[PDB]
């Protein structure tokens, strides 16, 4: 048997916040993808991960063999004059990690695994990612002057990897840049960047 | 009929949480007593406060560390600058592979309890420093309730 | 585990047994990104009466039962006693008996329920029972039957202390009629040990007032109980009592919760009303303090910090008391008197405290004069001449003259004369001894308030002796506290002048504008312990504080002042000053962008001549803080705030887990500290951005650096980045 | 008021299997080899 409820918590709005002053809530609303439902069991294919690295590591103990009663055919928690018990958990996975706030021309992301891009030989991270921070990107576009060349503006920061142990490359590790860009003519795209 | 119904219903709320974080000290202090006082005599808020307000103890703000992730109390004397910082301490390596902590900033000063001697090869003569850095390594967290 | 509803030693976590169920560790999932938690049931009851039926007769079941039958018998309204049930039966509606209100209790119980062989508690029920009317005016009257004991089970596995059975029973009269306010009650216990074969103890109080009691149970000894004539001539009695309290009465002898001792020992010694363990009894059991010499060396114990250490034993008390007021139009008189003793009646425990006052009063003058007396010559614990705390026999005597006037606006002048001789030699100080009674009363100045209001009014006119502040310039830069309010409650033996303004009255010469300014005159024997002597001393003082809203900023400054040749309680000699200042402006709607401003701004200094020898402490604290409420983008804010410390022999006490908060002091450490920082904060919509960076170096004399602690040469530092966004679904 | 309740409302979806099975072998090999191959590369569907 399993519960499952409705797609309508599939939003989020933002809040107020702030401690020198106080800014206004409800100004922006972001999609989020969650897919989350009650369960009576547990698969064989769960464990339970103590050093956090996301992988079933060897020594690990089984999902089934920790909580008894939850699946297989050993250990089946019953009662005589028939009765089954099972217990009952709370099964979820966010495909969502990124939270862009604002509108054009300045757009803010922050996100637990950012991809950028700068060019092919320098600083190109778009396939996994690096590490945890932020990023801005300002569009000039519609300014009186320099509109018709659009300019764009791109700013990153992050931490490499995030949380790392001590012997991991990522453990201590920051990074930043910044790209300036314009189309004179044509589609001739020409940019400047720092890493 | 929906009367009824609303009776034995459930109210969902869920929870998400978002935000990134990065600290660094060399020594943990406190800077709560930095800033200004309300009328009511509160400070004011900040987003580096790691403070323990409890009425009960007599705790305050400014009683607590706020620059690494964990919440060092100030210590009072020459060891801890004179209430301002965490407070120098040290470990006691003693024989048969017990040790205990020194609270103190001279380590010739310390009594040793009867029944125990301290292993001078670990450390300096038995006594190891404790390290004062704090270290919070920049990450955003997720969390789903 | 063991079901006492606290968490022991070596009791295992919740999120230690149930892996998965929160935390970092043990994170219960399945590839392909599903999370599994358990999910579990939380209820909380705050529920556990349940009251069946109405009036007449209600029953009540519950699990920790409440109740309350007088004063000295069977209260155990606080926390309760244990598992039972209590029948109330009214009789406000019946045809003969229903205009007296009758009103019938009863209670039956288990203590504590469940409780193990080594509790107090184990096979130990109660029963009572108590009958009351209310015959005339709001005079009630009742009597009452109590009992508690061990059954045939708990006598024999119950290893502790609870005595066999407990027998109780009395009676009480309550009310106000006919004008009068009037209190008694009367009491009788039996107490049978649980030892074999041993005697019965039986044990006895009683007591009588003509007063007046509040709501919370506390008698008000302000207002008068009973009166006659009316302001112009007129006589009022505030207290009239009569009381005996056995040595062997307490809670156990009277199936109370908590006992019947003094509150506390150095301030109405004779008073058991205590609202921290819900006490409400109106006299005490007393206790004679002696030496204690354990070790036995030939002299008697003392603590670490040389207080002296005590034992304590049992006598009861048995005396009167009167206190009354006569009013004659300009001229108002009182007066009081109380003697005490042990239940035995002997003299070697006597405290007799008695004294007067007077006043006259018309226009805007005044003058009051006072005497005091206390004759214990029942052990008590004050410091002596030199300065050792000792326990004896103690004899004070006090008399003062103060003046006032108060020539309209906010003005007021006031002028006094105080001396005080304790054990027959003139004292700078009375070492808290007048504290010890319950009955000391004065007036207050002014014209047509000749209220004779309990306790002395040492603490008028009197100077500050502060020593600790928590916003670290002296508390110049702490809206909270008033400055110029701050008066030592200790009785001097001084005279002096005092003028100042108050501008929250009504009619005042400039608004919002507080001061005050002192000149007065201790004495001070020749030497520590000698007879003769003279007004040495010499303290000035000054305060002020200024609120004042010009244009958009509000603006706000304060002041003190303190030159003094002697010690006084715990501030030394020597001059000391501090000024301060703090400004809020609203935002600008004028200028560009929204700016706000702060800023504060605060110095502190004092020349400390202490006998280890004489030092100077420094303090200076400054801000600065704008916000810009509309910046570039539309949705966009920024703010700045810098902040600074500069001290110099200043030190910073942390708090004491017993509930007393930290606060600042001068040391002689010679250590300058330097704390100084910056926080930059900016958002974006609902996205906010706090970045700070900050330094504490604090280096001795000569330059020699400690901040970092490894004694590298190099101060202490911090830094923090942070982004935050909240988000509701 | 019915489209507030059904947001805050669980789906119930019980599941019920039923079969039987009975299989022998001296030794354990493999026959998906001699079925038919589809236009698009895979071995017919069977049973076993
Ligand atoms: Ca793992
Ligand atoms: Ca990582
Ligand atoms: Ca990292
Ligand atoms: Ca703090
Ligand atoms: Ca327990
Ligand atoms: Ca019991
Ligand atoms: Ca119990
Ligand atoms: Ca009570
Ligand atoms: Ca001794």
């Amino acid at each position: 048997l399993g519960f499952d409820t409705s797609g309508q918590f599939s939003q989020v709005t933002s809040g107020t916040g702030g401690s020198l002053f106080s800014t206004a809530g409800r100004l922006q609303v972001n999609q989020i993808d969650l897919n989350f439902g009650l369960v009576t069991g547990l698969p064989s294919d769960a464990y339970v991960d103590t050093n956090g690295n996301g992988k079933k590591d060897d020594g690990e103990a089984t999902g089934r063999g920790t909580y008894l009663g939850s699946g297989g055919t050993a250990a089946i928690l019953r009662d005589p004059a028939g009765n089954v018990y099972r217990p009952v958990f709370f099964r979820f996975k966010n495909a969502t990690t990124q939270f862009s706030v604002g509108n054009n021309p300045v757009i803010v992301t922050l996100g637990q695994q950012q991809k950028f891009y700068f060019s092919d030989y320098v600083f190109d991270n778009n396939y996994d990612g690096r590490g945890d921070g932020f990023t801005v990107t300002v569009d000039g576009s519609n300014v009186p002057v320099i509109g018709a060349w659009k300019p764009q503006i791109k700013g990153v920061y992050g931490s490499r990897s995030g949380l790392d142990g001590t012997a991991e490359a990522g453990y201590g590790v920051y990074y930043r840049g910044v790209r300036a860009q314009i189309t004179p003519v044509g589609t001739l795209t020409a940019g400047i960047h720092y890493a | 009929r929906i009367a009824a119904l609303e009776r034995n219903a459930f109210s969902v709320k869920p929870s998400l949480t978002i935000g990134y974080s990065v600290s660094r000290t060399s020594r943990n202090f406190d800077v709560d007593r930095l800033f200004p006082l309300n009328a009511d005599g509160t400070v004011a808020n900040n987003a580096f406060t790691s403070g323990g307000i409890d009425t009960d103890t007599g705790a305050q703000r400014r009683d607590f560390g706020d620059f690494g992730n964990a919440s060092d109390p100030v210590v009072a004397g020459a060891a801890g600058l004179y209430g301002f910082a965490d407070g120098v301490s040290y470990t006691v390596y003693f024989t048969d592979g017990s040790t205990a902590t020194f609270d103190g900033l001279n380590p010739a000063d310390y009594k040793v309890p009867t029944g125990k001697v301290i292993d001078t090869t670990k450390g300096r003569n038995g006594f190891g420093f404790n390290n004062l850095a704090r270290y919070k390594e920049g990450s955003t967290d997720i969390g789903i309730s | 585990t063991n079901g006492n509803g606290k968490k022991d030693d070596g009791e295992a976590t919740g999120r230690g047994t149930y892996l998965g169920s929160g935390g970092t560790a043990a994170i219960l999932r399945d590839p392909a990104g599903n999370v599994y938690r358990p999910v579990f049931f939380r209820f909380k009851n705050a529920t556990t009466q349940f009251s069946v039926g109405n009036n007449p007769v209600i029953v009540t079941l519950g699990q920790q039962q409440k109740f309350y039958f007088s004063d000295y018998v069977f209260d155990n309204n606080y926390d309760g006693r244990g598992d039972g049930f209590t029948v109330t039966v009214d009789g406000s509606n019946v045809p003969v008996i229903g205009a007296w209100k009758p009103q019938i209790k009863g209670v039956y119980g288990s203590r504590s329920g469940l409780d193990g062989t080594a509790e107090a508690g184990y096979g130990v029920y109660y029963r009572g029972v108590r009958a009351q009317i209310t015959p005339v005016g709001t005079l009630t009257a009742g009597i009452h039957y109590a009992q508690e004991g061990r059954d045939m089970f708990g006598a024999a596995q119950n290893t502790t202390s609870t005595p066999s059975d407990v027998t109780t029973y009395g009676a009480d009269l309550h009310g106000k009629a006919f004008g009068v306010e009037l209190h008694s009650e009367y009491a009788t216990s039996r107490v049978r040990p649980n030892t074999a074969n041993a005697a019965v103890q039986t044990s006895n109080a009683f007591y009588a007032r003509v007063a007046t009691r509040k709501d919370n149970l506390a008698f008000d000894l302000n207002t008068p109980a009973a009166k006659f004539g009316n302001d112009t001539f007129g006589v009022s009695l505030y207290d009239l009592n009569y009381r005996k309290i056995d040595a062997g009465y307490n809670n156990v002898a009277g199936i109370s919760e908590y006992g019947y001792g003094s509150y506390s020992r150095t301030s109405a010694q004779n008073i058991a009303y205590n609202p921290d363990t819900g006490v409400t009894a109106p006299f005490a059991n007393l206790d004679r303090q002696a030496y204690t010499d354990a070790n036995n060396d030939g002299t008697s114990d003392r603590n670490a910090d040389g207080t002296v250490v005590a034992t304590n034993t049992k006598i009861g008390q048995m005396g009167f008391g009167v206190k009354a007021a006569a009013n004659l139009g300009p001229v108002a008189i009182g007066g009081y008197y109380d003697t005490s003793t042990g239940a035995n009646g002997d003299n070697a425990n006597r405290m007799t405290e008695a004294g007067g006052s007077a006043k006259v009063a018309y226009s805007i003058f005044s003058l009051r004069g006072t005497y005091n007396t206390l004759d214990s010559n029942r052990p008590q614990i004050y410091r002596d001449a030199a300065g050792t705390q000792i326990i004896g026999d103690a004899k004070v005597r006090r008399y003062a003259v103060q003046a006032d006037v108060t020539p309209g606006l906010g003005l007021f002048v006031g002028a006094y004369y105080r001396d005080v001789n304790v054990n027959g030699v003139r004292s700078t100080t009375d070492r808290g001894l007048l504290g010890r009674g319950y009955l000391a009363s004065s007036f207050e100045p002014g014209v047509g308030n000749n209220a004779y209001r309990t306790g002395l009014r040492c603490a008028d006119n009197n100077f500050g002796t502060g020593t600790r502040d928590i916003d670290g310039v002296g508390g110049v830069l702490n809206p909270a506290v008033n400055l110029d309010q701050s008066r030592t409650a200790t009785c001097f033996t001084s005279y002096g002048v005092e003028a100042g303004h108050a501008g929250d009255n009504a009619n005042a010469l400039v608004k919002d504008l507080f001061f005050r300014v002192g000149y007065s005159r201790v004495y001070v024997p020749t030497t520590a312990t000698a007879t003769t002597g003279d007004f040495s001393g010499s303290v000035t003082y000054g305060d002020a504080r200024y609120d004042r809203k010009v244009g958009v900023a509000n603006v706000r400054l304060a002041g003190s002042f303190s030159t003094t040749n002697t010690q006084l309680d715990s501030r030394p000699a020597g001059t000391r000053g501090a000024v301060g200042l703090i400004v809020r402006t609203d935002p600008l709607e004028n200028v560009p962008f929204r700016p706000q401003f702060n800023g504060q701004v605060g110095y502190y200094t004092a020349d400390n001549r202490v006998a280890a020898g004489n030092y100077n402490a420094n303090a200076t604290k400054y801000g600065a803080g704008v916000v810009l409420n509309d910046f570039l983008l539309p949705q966009t804010k920024i703010g700045v705030r810098y902040d600074g410390y500069m001290a110099q022999n200043r030190q910073y006490t942390p708090f004491d887990g017993d509930g007393t908060q930290g606060y600042f002091s001068d040391a002689n450490n010679n250590r300058r500290t330097n704390l100084n920082g910056v926080y930059v904060e900016g958002a974006y919509q609902d996205l906010i951005f706090s970045y700070g960076t900050y330094t504490l170096s604090q280096k001795d004399l000569n330059g020699v650096e400690y901040g970092s602690g490894i004694n590298n040469g190099q101060p202490a530092r911090g830094q923090t980045f942070k982004i935050s966004y909240k988000v509701n679904f």
